[PDB]
């Protein structure tokens, strides 16, 4: 849920 | 692992392409200075900084082979010190100055216009002017850059298993190695220059670290401060460093 | 003009260091358990003093050392001190996984860590640390050379020709000793990388470590030496 | 003035 773990997803 | 598989000359071409763009600041040349703008356009150059970061070390060969959790892991402890490195890479034909971006140069005289700044400008004008003595290549300049990413949180990362994950990062690590050696070789280098420099290159991310982490702090007392406004991505980088 | 230190050979250099290396000092003999904040900090700061005496006699005789002028060493000294103690420190405890030799008589591990706020935080740092020495087999020789090129690097940039040409010197010693030792030319400049990229994590435990020291001064319950205050004050922290 | 100082020259 991190903005961090989110991009490295997306 | 397709990482492990590469020839010196394909990890080159890897990082080389992987590079992000140079970006430019919203410099708005009329508006007077103050700490709060200055820091206000520092801030936001690296929130959009950041966004190619994250998408380049996706680029970068091994990276991907990490589970997501250690992926962040390595991005929280080393996104200053990647940062960093780049601002000297780009700042090095210019000497006195930091070239943030192409059409925001400052030097340190306006480094002091920010509490704590100018002695982690001076620490940066230093390894700018040690990166001109040394002639850094650019090539050099990518690896060392993908060094920082997977060495600068390597020793902070649970289970037998997880260890594993650490051992993958020091394989790609020694491939790095062996292609710092193998442009060292190229461009004419004795094996004794070859060691020389190849140490005199990885003591200088020692100095990165250190830079990374008085920014760190300063960082930290900019937000207690609270005169600039601080992206919710820098926000949770700077609270990974607690 | 001319330093004697480029001069010499790598076997010189090697014996140079081991001859430098200062002793393994012992804390109290009380054995009074557990600890508390106040009696733990107690202990390491002045067990911290105490190897802070012998690592500056140490430094003058780092070959090329006292070449440097007064100001010079004062400035490398001040800026590598705490990196210094705790390669010693890692160095020291590399036998005992899980634990921290500070002296022969005060081993601890994690656990004891936690008795002081903020520390056991460092405590796993340099456990870390001492757990990739061990499992890289890092030799003595090895390790006078690291800590040699701490004292010389970490305060370079802030000021070096000499000194560059020293820590060269270091480095041809390195790769010597990993000859020697029978590694192959590319297993050679791979744990030359290995080594110094340790140094980096040394240097961040460094940094968290002078941030301790400071809230410690601040909090004004453990009576700090003036040497040791000195010393902080450097890092203007 | 410093105890560095001293110890340096001592
Ligand atoms: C001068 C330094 C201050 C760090 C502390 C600051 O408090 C951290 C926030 C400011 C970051 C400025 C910055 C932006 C960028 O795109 C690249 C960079 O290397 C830096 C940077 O090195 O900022
Ligand atoms: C665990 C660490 C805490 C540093 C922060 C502390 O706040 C610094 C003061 C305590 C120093 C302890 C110490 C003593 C010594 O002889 C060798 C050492 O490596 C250390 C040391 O690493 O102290």
């Amino acid at each position: 849920h991190k903005i961090l773990h989110r991009l490295l997803q997306e | 692992s397709l990482a492990l598989s590469l020839t010196a000359d394909q990890m080159v071409s890897a990082l080389l392409d992987a590079e992000p763009p140079i970006l430019y600041s919203e410099y708005d040349p009329t508006r007077p200075f103050s700490e709060a703008s200055m820091m206000g356009l520092l801030t936001n150059l690296a929130d959009r900084e950041l966004v190619h970061m994250i998408n380049w070390a996706k680029r970068v060969p091994g990276f991907v082979d990490l589970t997501l959790h250690d992926q962040v892991h390595l991005l929280e402890c080393a996104w200053l010190e990647i940062l960093m490195i780049g601002l000297v890479w780009r700042s090095m034909e210019h000497p006195g100055k930091l070239l943030f971006a192409p059409n925001l140069l400052l030097d340190r005289n306006q480094g002091k216009c920010v509490e704590g700044m100018v002695e982690i400008f001076d620490m940066l004008l230093a390894t700018s002017s040690r990166f001109r003595m040394m002639n850094l290549q650019g090539e050099e300049f990518v690896c060392l850059k993908s060094i920082i990413l997977l060495n600068s949180g390597v020793y902070t990362f649970s289970t037998l298993k997880s260890l594993e994950e650490k051992d993958h990062i020091h394989r790609v690590l020694d491939k790095i190695t062996d292609t710092l050696i193998h442009l060292m070789a190229k461009a004419g280098l004795t094996l004794q220059q070859q060691h020389q420099r190849l140490a005199q290159l990885l003591l200088i991310l020692s100095h990165i670290r250190h830079m990374s982490n008085k920014g760190m702090e300063h960082l930290y007392s900019m937000k207690c401060k609270n005169v600039v406004p601080l992206s919710d991505l820098l926000l949770e980088m700077l609270d990974a460093h607690r």
